DNA sequence: CACGTGACCTTGACCTCGCAGC
DNA sequence: CTGCGAGGTCAAGGTCACGTGG
């Protein structure tokens, strides 16, 4: 398709004109914009289809992206019309449908609009004069949305938290291997998710008239809890696109995981990397705790399909691998309940400017319990102590990863010898081990440099005394209650 | 002797703190 | 390997140290020695708690290597079990089994104590680990790999009066981890003394409208059968199979298996209790699924909270379980005792007890990571150590 | 050490070799092996020349050392006796008594042959006296010695094909040894050859004034005896006394010890036999002396020379020796037959033996002389050849 | 005494004077001239000591020193007066032995006699200047005589054959120790002989009236061949000087063995490194060979008085040492006969301009059999490879060998540690071991390079070959006789 | 035999002689 | 006698079996 | 039933000492 063209050169067009503008303070703004104008046109095109079967009106006709965005309008009139009109039609639908689902994506905040009327025409225009008939063009736009994306990625650290480098994304799905139709999930899929690159490749897949209808109907299903990465997402897998991609705002952890009755055969995901939550949401899982990465762990494991070749790529943090009591227990279940065979150490800064936190890619199947766990750690190229915004994860790195986990996966199913899967980069260890060190999933390197780079102890010391203080906070909750109760 | 273990349990507890922000305040240094 | 501060330099371990003797005690037959093996040692505090003196004329083919004072010994046989002691002055010139190392520094380069918390570190087991075998099978490490694995030393020798510094941290850390056992033990006891109130002893009298009655009179129940080996499959019919304590979860039996043919058949909120030993332990049934003989079914009759039930059998469990080889039968779990509160003051005090076991679930879990992140903690304070951060 | 040619390098032993095996032949206790001992190597050509066959079963403790083809074996029990040997292709592979230290030259920087000619010197078997013992009374070195000893490395390395040259030298100078040995046994015989001339075998005809005669007749013999332990001094009172044979020199004896009471004396020219093993030992006596049991003196009568009579007694005397333990009586050599010629045509014989003798003699001592020479000459061929001289 | 200047000066004006004449050539001439003047003085000076006991006719008055010597010459009719009618006199005489030995003296060929009248005038008038009544003037003239004879010793390469390092007979005569009163005997006595020094040492002890006369008279017994040492050794004896010495010109070898008669309590000596001798001479030893050294060997041996302490100072060449045949049936003799409990290896060039043959002290001692043999090899300066004229041997580095053999001496005794006498330089070897290498006495230092410095392969052949047809000759003459002598 | 045998010691004296000679033939060379 | 070969002794390394814990 | 380690066996040298042929 392609055919950027003349189209791939304006949009970003329409990038400098917010660059230009006050309200578009950085590419964040750009992008939400760019967003929201890209949605509406889509809306209206998706209705047009349904005036087609309607031969056989969400909102209209003042509102309708076709009436509005083709007038020529004064600056401060068009500018006057969607801010006193437009966005306060769209706020207030009230349809039980999805209807409410618009509201819920205008609920918010600032719809970033441009400051100056004209250069919001000039942006409106631009997007209009894009075809959407024509699949070229919407590639192309997909396109130019995905490399705005990963500038945002770098260039904020808010973002950050709903976004993940691609080549680790592509990483990960590459090894999942899903196929059509088998649902893929992502329980928290911060913006876009992994939900576009599964689309992609069972798509290079797609061989047939019945198959195509699986994938934009069938084959994703996955969830996010906060609005902009809701809005932006949505607007991804439209773009890239499937015509009425199933995801929802909610929350995932609102769900009680022991009535389950929703599965799925994949789980590609990247979970938030911990902070608390609490409470009420604590009590839908078996294990407590206000560890929210924990509590998604646990309805990753029960979000698995019972059949055998169930998949799950995630990526986790430090924090999930390292630490005990729930964790480990957790841990425990997941090993016994599911064959973990792969790790993959990231270095620190792979996820920076967000966060430095090292993190790993986890890849664990669900035949049966896990016999041996495949490692391999990842190189920093020697120049850097950490990757960074200067110089951040690309695909290579990866490359290397990947061939000695096609090592791997030949020896696992016993079609290939070990000796292919083991650089001093790579190594193999057994369940038991893990299980001594107390489900200490971390990585060690048997063949490398002693230094583990531990973090300095007083962090250390600084954790322990504030969820120390978490333990006297229970405890005198524990006296507050039997004194309460007494007869 | 439930409630009064509680009580010990709780006692124990606050000293561990205590060690351990004596632990933190010879810990910087840093 | 890394970065070193200006003073320090790499040295294999065996440039310093002085060599060692070893001697032949049965040429002084009548002459008593003390000897230090192995099992000598106290693994967790690197200490010789346990040395046994012999007579010269009995000494073991093994004992041949003079100890001495500020020696450290290290185990080669799985040095993973940090077996590593620091020689004290009344073990001074003497006999330790073969299976040490022997390390004796020499105080022109190193301090003794500083080549002990280095030992003690999990950095020289892990050079073993890299060298030798990596994963092969063998258990042991000849001494003289000991003799040739890097470690960072740094002139002076003042900082390994650092080290000394270091012991300040441990002991308190240590001491740390003392308390958590105490707590942690303690913690658990609250719940039986919370179920100690709740649950009257026998032949006690009990606040109105509670009767005594046998549990056989408000449970019914089914023993349970472990069917031929055909029917077990992993395709997923007929129903999941439990034979015993092994397949219980801590609330929730996890099915890994599955009886084309069920015999003896658990619906759900039927109450789990296993028969044979260990006996008495408890699980709740969350999915229909076939029973083994292992197992027995409890399935109670109304005017039963299978929680009150539950929680009752919780409390009883220690010496539910006696201990000729345990086995119970249907008639003994009919006949023991149960108090019968009314149906909804038995679900109020479930409630109440509910929130407690919540609570010291909670408890438990905090405590144990603390735990687990002190652990974290000593190898922090290691590793920081022998790198000049402190 | 030394000064070296350009090529040269100075290069421990050790460095040129190859890790050599050593195997257990009792692990196949049914497959016969070849094992060669000390005892089976000519000191002299240094070669194995009498390996001998074992089972494995057989095999010695010591068989435990695996030779092949161009190594060479060099004995670390008293290596000064030159048990030093190169292993034939056809021991290839094979055991031997660790007493041996196996040097596998690796062809890339040295070949066989010359490390062989290199031990077969006097070189590194003085670098052995230089380190070890000098004095210090134990006859062995253990295999590490012989493989820290310094040596010249010879290349260009195919410079150490003058191998060839030492080998074409040494040979034709063996050569010449063996010779000069025939020329010595036979040079030997020459006197008595002469002497069977003089002296007819007994029963014969004489030429004409000519007699046969008992000794006892023409001569009178004093048996001797050996006094007590106290007359024996080194102050030299009375006479020096002579036991035996051991006092003899080849013509006349040498004094040591005296006697100051006297039992029986020798007087000038009285001839002295030894009555005791050895038997039938003769020497003039030059000086007034005591004699002991050991020896009798027979002074020769008037009728006789007692040049004539000692030479006779030279040529009797083979089986004048006799091999219950042998001793000859009074009797016994007066009743020894002797031709008895003008006394006269006795001292005329008499002077024609002494010139035989003198020019035999002479002989004897030049070619004793050539030999010496021909070792010191040999030294000087492996000495010379080691630096670039040839 | 030394009056050394005033008298010493002249001296050495003379040698200058002879160096401006003709017929002196060199150094040589200028000592021997030097000393038939000298002699002349001194028999003179006897037998005026004589007309003092005549009191209670060696030459005529004419021809006595006295009368000729002081009147003043007209230079010509003196020069024609000593070759005319002096010297032919001296020929002339004939009377008691003695006389034989004066003329014995002159007889032999070509006195020094200046060219120039003039210059003969003057060095006879220098000498007629030396009181002879002055043991002072005689210790400067025997001084002067003896710098002149190391000077000598170092220019000219045939003395050579009857001179020896001074050094190396201090050293042997310091380590012999002769008392008084033993007799010292040299066999063969080149010139001055090694009697000078034990003279000079044993006249160190005497302190009363008995001992001088023991020492001028019946001490030293020695002898010599050749004309020339003989008389430069007579000259040199009575200079020091003994006032008239016993030794003869005559053959060491003359005398028989068996025979012996003499004998003498010590034996210092320096025999010929020699070659043949031959036939006659053969047989006055029991064993015969051509081999004039070893001759001498079997002669010092027999020379030696029986009594216990019975000492040979000796030097002997590497040939003594090394050589087999009849040299170890004598060495055998010596090891057994007699205790040799020390050699000092000498290293070459020691001997120069005469040979650079590496030559050995012998010390050997006669209490009884040879049981253990002490080795000092000698080092050179590490500058030097060898010895030389430019560079000769000097009495240093006979000082450290002379501290250890006084270790050696104390141990041989009892007196002292082994390890006083023990350097890298000096070793102790057992006698079972010279007996294993053939009786090779050359001495080979553990401690050392393992090169024994041998002489090159052609040599040996070489000498190998002449001996080789010296065993041909040898047959020839057996078989002529073996024929000869039959009936 | 005493005659014949120096004859033959003397071939065996003459022969040695031609090897040492034809040794120092090939010891220069040197 | 003193030279070597068989024996004994030591060091260092691997095997594995009795034993107490999950 | 599995992991731990102390007793045992084993291999590589190294020193000791006794039989024995010249
Ligand atoms: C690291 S991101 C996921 C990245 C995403 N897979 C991607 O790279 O395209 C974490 C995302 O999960 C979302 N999230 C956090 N908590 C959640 C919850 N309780 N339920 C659903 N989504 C949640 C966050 O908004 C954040 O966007
Ligand atoms: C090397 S010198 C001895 C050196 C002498 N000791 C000295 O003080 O110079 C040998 C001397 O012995 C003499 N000589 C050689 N053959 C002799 C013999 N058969 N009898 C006596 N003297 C001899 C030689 O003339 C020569 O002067």
């Amino acid at each position: 398709p392609q055919t950027r063209e003349s189209l791939a050169n304006e949009i970003w067009r329409a990038c400098d004109i917010m660059r230009r503008d006050n309200n578009c303070t950085g590419i964040m703004e750009y992008v939400e914009h760019l967003a929201w104008l890209l949605f509406l046109r889509f809306l209206d095109a998706q209705e047009e289809e349904w005036e087609a079967q309607a031969q056989i009106p969400i909102i209209d006709s003042e509102y309708r992206w076709r009436h509005w965005a083709t007038k020529d309008w004064p600056a401060d009139e068009l500018l006057a019309f969607v801010h006193g009109r437009l966005i306060p039609y769209l706020r207030s639908l009230g349809g039980d449908p999805l209807r409410e689902t618009i509201r819920s994506l205008f609920s918010e905040r600032n719809v970033i609009v441009c400051a100056s009327g004209y250069n919001l025409k000039d942006v409106i225009q631009i997007v209009n004069e894009i075809n959407f008939h024509s699949q070229d063009d919407i590639f192309t736009v997909s396109q130019v949305y995905e490399e705005l994306l990963r500038r945002l990625g770098n260039e904020n650290r808010l973002a950050g938290e709903f976004y993940t480098p691609r080549p680790v994304v592509r990483f990960v799905v590459e090894l999942v291997d899903p196929q059509i139709g088998e649902a893929v999930y992502d329980p928290a899929c911060g913006t876009c998710g992994f939900l576009v690159e599964a689309y992609l490749w069972m798509k290079q897949k797609e061989r047939t008239i019945e198959d195509h209808r699986i994938l934009q109907e069938r084959t994703f299903f996955g969830q996010e809890k906060k609005p902009v990465p809701a809005f932006l997402g949505l607007v991804n897998m439209m773009l890239h696109g499937v015509t009425v991609p199933r995801v929802m705002r909610r929350n995932t952890l609102e769900e009680n995981i022991r009535n389950v009755s929703e599965r799925f055969d994949v789980v590609v995901t990247n979970p938030p990397f911990g902070g608390t939550e609490g409470r009420h949401i604590q009590q839908n899982f078996p294990i407590q705790s206000n560890a929210t990465e924990l509590l998604f762990l646990q309805h990753i494991m029960k979000k698995l399909k019972p059949r055998d070749g169930a998949r799950c790529g995630m990526v986790v943090p430090e924090g999930t691998l390292f630490r005990g009591g729930a964790f480990a227990e957790v841990k425990r279940d997941l090993l016994e309940q599911f064959n973990l065979h792969t790790v993959v150490s990231l270095p620190p800064g792979t996820f920076a400017p967000y966060s430095d936190v090292k993190t790993a890619l986890i890849f664990f199947e669900r035949p049966g319990p896990t016999k041996e766990i495949w490692y391999y750690e990842l190189p920093l190229p020697e120049g850097l102590k950490k990757f960074s915004k200067g110089n951040p994860i690309q695909d290579e790195h990866f490359e290397e990863a990947r061939k000695l986990w096609r090592g791997w996966d030949a020896y696992r199913k016993g079609l290939g010898p070990v000796e292919a899967c083991l650089s001093e980069r790579s190594w193999i260890v057994p369940v038991e081990e893990v299980k001594k060190r107390g489900y200490d999933l971390t990585a060690r390197n048997p063949n490398r440099s002693g230094g583990e780079e531990l973090p300095s102890p007083v962090e250390i010391v600084a954790g322990l005394l504030e969820k120390e203080r978490e333990i006297l906070s229970i405890m005198e909750e524990l006296s507050e209650l039997l004194e309460n109760e007494k007869g | 002797s439930p409630v009064e273990i509680v009580a010990g349990l709780l006692e124990k507890e606050r000293e561990i703190l205590s060690i351990m922000e004596e632990l933190s305040e010879l810990l910087e240094n840093e | 390997p890394y970065k070193l501060p200006p003073g320090w330099r790499w040295v294999r371990l065996g440039e310093v140290c002085l060599p060692t003797e070893r001697r032949d005690p049965t040429k002084n037959p009548s002459t008593y020695f003390v000897y230090v093996d192995i099992s000598a040692i106290d693994s967790t505090v690197g200490k010789i708690v346990s040395p046994k003196e012999i007579l010269g004329q009995h000494a073991p083919s093994r004992a041949r290597k003079v100890i001495r004072s500020g020696d450290v010994i290290f185990a080669t046989t799985r040095p993973y079990l940090k077996n590593i002691a620091l020689v004290p002055p009344d073990l001074d010139g003497q006999i330790c089994s073969t299976g040490f190392c022997v390390i004796r520094a020499n105080r022109e380069f190193a301090e003794p104590e500083f080549l002990f918390h280095l030992c003690r570190s999990d950095f020289i087991t892990n050079q073993l680990t890299a060298s030798k075998m990596r994963g092969t099978s063998y258990p042991a490490v000849t001494d003289n790999d000991v003799y040739n694995t890097l470690i960072p030393l740094p002139p002076l020798e003042e900082q390994r009066r650092i080290v000394a510094k270091v012991e300040a941290l441990m002991e308190r850390v240590r001491e740390v981890r003392r308390l958590r056992a105490e707590a942690q033990k303690d913690t658990e006891l609250l719940m039986q003394t919370a179920l100690a109130e709740v649950f009257p002893h026998p032949g006690a009298d009990l606040p109105p409208g509670w009767r005594w009655v046998r549990l056989g009179e408000v449970c019914d129940i089914i023993m349970g059968q472990s069917p031929p080996s055909s029917t077990y499959n992993f395709e997923g019919n007929g129903l999941p199979f439990f034979q015993g304590k092994a397949d219980f979860g801590d609330l929730h039996p996890t099915p890994r298996i599955w009886c084309s043919a069920p015999q003896k058949v658990a619906r759900p909120g039927d109450v789990l209790i296993s028969v044979r030993a260990p006996v008495g332990s408890t699980n709740v049934a969350n999915l229909a699924c076939c029973i083994g003989r292992g197992l027995a079914a409890l399935r109670p009759r109304d005017s039963l909270e299978r929680f009150w039930l539950l929680y009752y059998l919780h409390y009883l469990e220690p010496e539910l379980s006696k201990m000729t080889f345990n086995a119970i039968t249907k008639k003994d779990l009919q006949n023991v005792f149960i108090p019968l509160p009314p149906l909804e003051e038995q679900r109020r005090i479930v409630a109440y007890l509910d929130q407690i076991q919540q609570q010291v679930a909670a408890l438990k879990r905090a405590q144990a990571e603390t735990e687990a992140e002190l652990k974290r903690l000593e190898q922090a304070i290691l590793d920081k150590a022998f790198r000049g951060d402190l």
